[PDB]
RNA sequence: ACUAUGGUUGGAGACAACAUGGGAAUCCGGGGUGCUGUAGGCU
RNA sequence: GAGAAGCUCAGACGAGUAGGCAGGCGUGGAGGUUUGUGACGAAGCCUUGGGCGUGAGCCUGGGUCGAACAGCCUCUAGUG
RNA sequence: UCUAGUGGGCCAUUUUUGGUAAGCAGAACUGGCGAUGCGGGAUGAACCGAACGUGAGGUUAAGGUGCCGGAAUGUACGCUCA
RNA sequence: GUACGUGAAAUUGCUGAAAGGGAAGCAUUGGAAAUCAGUCUUACCUGGGUGAGAUCAGUAGUGCGAGACUAUGCACUCUGAACCUGUGGUAGGUCAGCAUCAGUUUUCGGGGGCGGAAAAAGAAUAAGGGAAGGUGGCUUUCGGAGUGUUUAUAGCCCUUGUUGUAAUACGUCCACUGGGGACUGAGGACUGCGGCUUCGUGCCAAGGAUGCUGACAUAAUGGUUUUCAAUGGCCCGUCUUGAAACACGGACCAAGGAGUCUAGCAUCUAUGCGAGUGUUUGGGUGAUGAAAACCCAUCCGCGAAAUGAAAGUGAAUGCAGGUGGGAACGCCCUUGUGGCGUGCACCAUCGACCGACCCGGAAUGGAAGGGUUUGAGU
């Protein structure tokens, strides 16, 4: 016998991506290889975010890469920019800037706008041949708890959380635990 | 590599790869050769024996 | 590697000797002499994994005396022997000498590379864990935890605890009762060297 | 005195001894019977 | 090269009710595929023979039998 | 983040309360059974030892060495006739 | 063969085999009996004999260098090709034996160093001290029975001198050395660490077994079945703290037999699109043949704005703000658990804006100024 307490035994990190696309295992393939044969933690996250779910690769705009890379004290004026997701448009920005953005996809109304303002869109095998170490590279990443699970979720007396509503107005979670002339305020 | 432990106190070869002095390890060196004083003391066998 | 092995079986010896005069003069003069005290100790778990209490399994488990038979080499000062106290029915531990030590780290000796138990079968392997300290071979290791050296900390915790079998010839007749009062439990002094005798 | 840990220790039991540790109270005796900071007066 | 869903090296570990998860075995029907099996004998059944798998199970020799049946990738359920 | 089962417990050491007592009822600590096989106590859910993948070799724990039964009708000193 | 497609189990008769002293059934191991497996030594290749054969290396002509292949001819047989034999070689299972090894282990020795009261004793030797007597001697009395003094004809105890650095026992150590027994042989060209060397892709006990022999091959080794012997094994499921229970259900067998579908909700995952998203309420190709597939318009559902009971109002001071940790990246120091610069995500925090409330508040309006607050907001 053998007095040894096992808590952190089997990690809890994915090994391969849960998509059955081809065409995402052979962007895997990729980057395992890469991973593997450089010193390069560009490489490593890269494969990690490859392997990531839906929700754990949020979506990003054009403006918030525009924001992103033209701060003041950012000096980001020609690098490229990869996300290991989708890249949608935000069409409050009526004028787009010129931007190299790399993404899994593209929505085709920001792929459009950044190909008329003079930008240039690459997929990742693409990002791979151009920077194969992530040299001079903004690498960036979605809102990940900007979905709607996150509203409700540590939900509880005193914690301002969303409720699971039926509907929402008066008649609704809106008596008896949430205000003082009702008993109490939650 | 090391597919099976070989003991070096029983392996003369291991014990070789290990442990390069144990060639020139000299071992049971004599040095008794003086007159051999009796260290023992009047007051150490007083005490000794006492009662 | 040989000329510092040399060194310190010159060392063992000056040291060895030095007592024996020591004693010596003490006895001509009639006087005490009162040698030091130790610093290394080797603990050996003798009680299995049933019925053990919370503080006395966390002390054992801080001490890697975690399967029966185990031995770990220890640093004794006030922390330590205040935790052996604790765990003395369970462990015993002694006072080990050279040769105790080089067998064990000969014959059983496995080192701790990339959280793996591997066999000290080359010195590379000892350089490439304790370069940094200057533990360069197994004797180097035996050195430092022979005379507790300002590296001890690192190279006792790089020797994997020793997977001793069961005695050639049995324990006392009871096993868990302290040594004192016959059995094979708590402070057995230099007679920790005759158990791993025949425990290795 | 008491107490943590231990035994396939003793004793029918109450309890006791032992082993690795911690460790009083009370009584009696000895010694003593205020120190000190700030601001100012004093043959 | 070694189904990269692959190859190779090394270390530690292994009780389990209620319960949770994963990977597999078996059944009916549907799509695709196998110049797939079959009246020179399909399915089924019996066996004092053989083989494989830890196991769910599978293959095969012999006897009876007489008209349909199966392997692989998926779909599905009144599936043990 | 989501969800299952559970929401009857019991035994032993130690510290106890209520009881004449109880294989009684109720509290505290720890270890267990429940869910724990295995060696021992002739037997046994809790006691001792020890926590279990399939095997070979060696050595032990608790426990034993007259026969059943594997192992000294061993060694040394005494006591005991029921 | 109408008791009729095939024809299971429960149950039953005959035959054959086996076992059986108040259960049987099972597990491990072996024995006995019965039964099954090997085609080993096949196959590539070559040694040897003969026969015969339209014949091979290097070539020559017929895509510009190198190279490959096909075809036409030369090369005319010490070479290359088909073809037959030898109980041709390496023969190949199964079982063993013995050596040299490697790993693990058990058991019996021998030698040496060191340590202690540099063991304690003790023997032989020189100088002592003592009292118990060996009583040597003395003495009732020629056969004892007792003395009362310290070696007489014996001998003990205690001190120091040497030989003597005495041995022995014990403890500890030797990278000192001899045998005996058992189990294991995992890996499969090479690389490594070591030792010896004649200095070499040399040798070795050095990152895991090889070598030399023999017997059988209707034997042996395995596999299966029955039975015997040794040891162990309580009747399953269920409620239960606890079941073998004198707790319940269960005589046997075959077939059937119990978390499904739908309207929602929540988490997670996959797919498509993405500030949008959803063709199937509906219309058309459509008659041929079309419950499918394909195409098509306007509504609308959800989301893009919240807050308040409501009347209503309704989200940028700034780089859509500051602070700390923080992925990735870039620049240096030199190896650091190193500094510098921005800084995705996420969390914590200080603010700003919108709604509500509480204010002051300079007919109708609440513009500016606020707040210990409040919202499922920006």
């Amino acid at each position: 016998g053998i007095d040894i307490e096992r808590h952190h035994v089997r990690k809890s990190q994915r090994s391969k991506p849960a998509s059955e696309n081809v065409y995402l295992k052979l962007l895997v393939k990729l980057y395992r290889f890469l991973a593997r044969r450089t010193d390069s933690r560009f490489n490593k996250a890269i494969l990690k975010r490859l392997f990531q779910s839906k929700t754990n690769r949020p979506p990003i705009s054009i403006s918030k890469i525009a924001a992103l890379t033209s701060r003041k004290s950012a000096s980001l004026e020609g690098k490229t920019t990869v996300i290991v997701g989708t890249v949608t448009d935000d069409e409050r920005l009526l004028t787009v800037p010129k931007l190299s953005v790399a993404a899994l996809r593209f929505t085709k109304s920001a792929r459009a706008r950044i190909l008329k303002a003079g930008g240039e869109v690459l997929t990742l095998d693409q990002l791979a041949l151009r920077a194969p170490t992530g040299s001079n590279t903004v690498l960036l990443r979605g809102k990940k708890h900007a979905r709607e699970a996150y509203r409700h979720f540590g939900f509880g007396p005193h914690k301002h959380k969303a409720p699971y509503v039926r509907s929402e107005g008066r008649k609704f979670e809106r008596a008896r635990g949430r205000r003082k002339s009702r008993a109490f305020k939650v | 590599a090391h597919v099976q432990k070989k003991n070096p106190l029983k392996n003369k070869a291991v014990l070789a790869r290990l442990n390069p002095y144990a060639k020139a390890y000299k071992a049971n060196v004599k040095l008794n050769t003086g007159k051999t004083p009796k260290a023992a003391g009047e007051k150490f066998l007083t005490v000794l024996h006492e009662n | 590697i040989a000329k510092r092995a040399e060194s310190y079986d010159a060392e063992y010896r000056k040291a060895e000797r030095e007592q024996i005069e020591l004693g010596r003069k003490a006895r001509a003069e009639g006087n005490y002499y009162v040698p030091d005290e130790t610093k290394l100790v080797f603990v050996i778990r003798i009680r299995g994994i049933n019925n053990i209490p919370p503080k006395a399994r966390k002390i054992m488990q801080l001490l890697r005396l975690i399967q029966i038979n185990n031995g770990v080499f220890v640093k004794f000062n006030k922390a330590t022997k205040e935790m052996l106290q604790v765990v003395e029915p369970y462990v015993t531990y002694g006072i080990p000498n050279l040769k105790t030590v080089r067998e064990l780290l000969y014959k059983r000796g496995f080192g701790k590379v990339n959280k793996q138990r591997i066999a000290l079968s080359d010195n590379a392997i000892i350089e490439a864990a304790l370069g940094k300290y200057s533990i360069l071979s197994i004797e180097d290791l035996i050195h430092e935890i022979y005379t507790v050296g300002p590296n001890f900390k690192q190279a006792a915790n790089f020797i994997w605890p020793f997977q001793l079998s069961s005695p050639l010839g049995g324990w006392r007749d009871r096993k868990f009762k302290h040594f004192i009062e016959g059995g094979d439990a708590g402070k057995r002094d230099e007679h920790i060297n005759s158990l791993v005798r025949k425990m290795l």
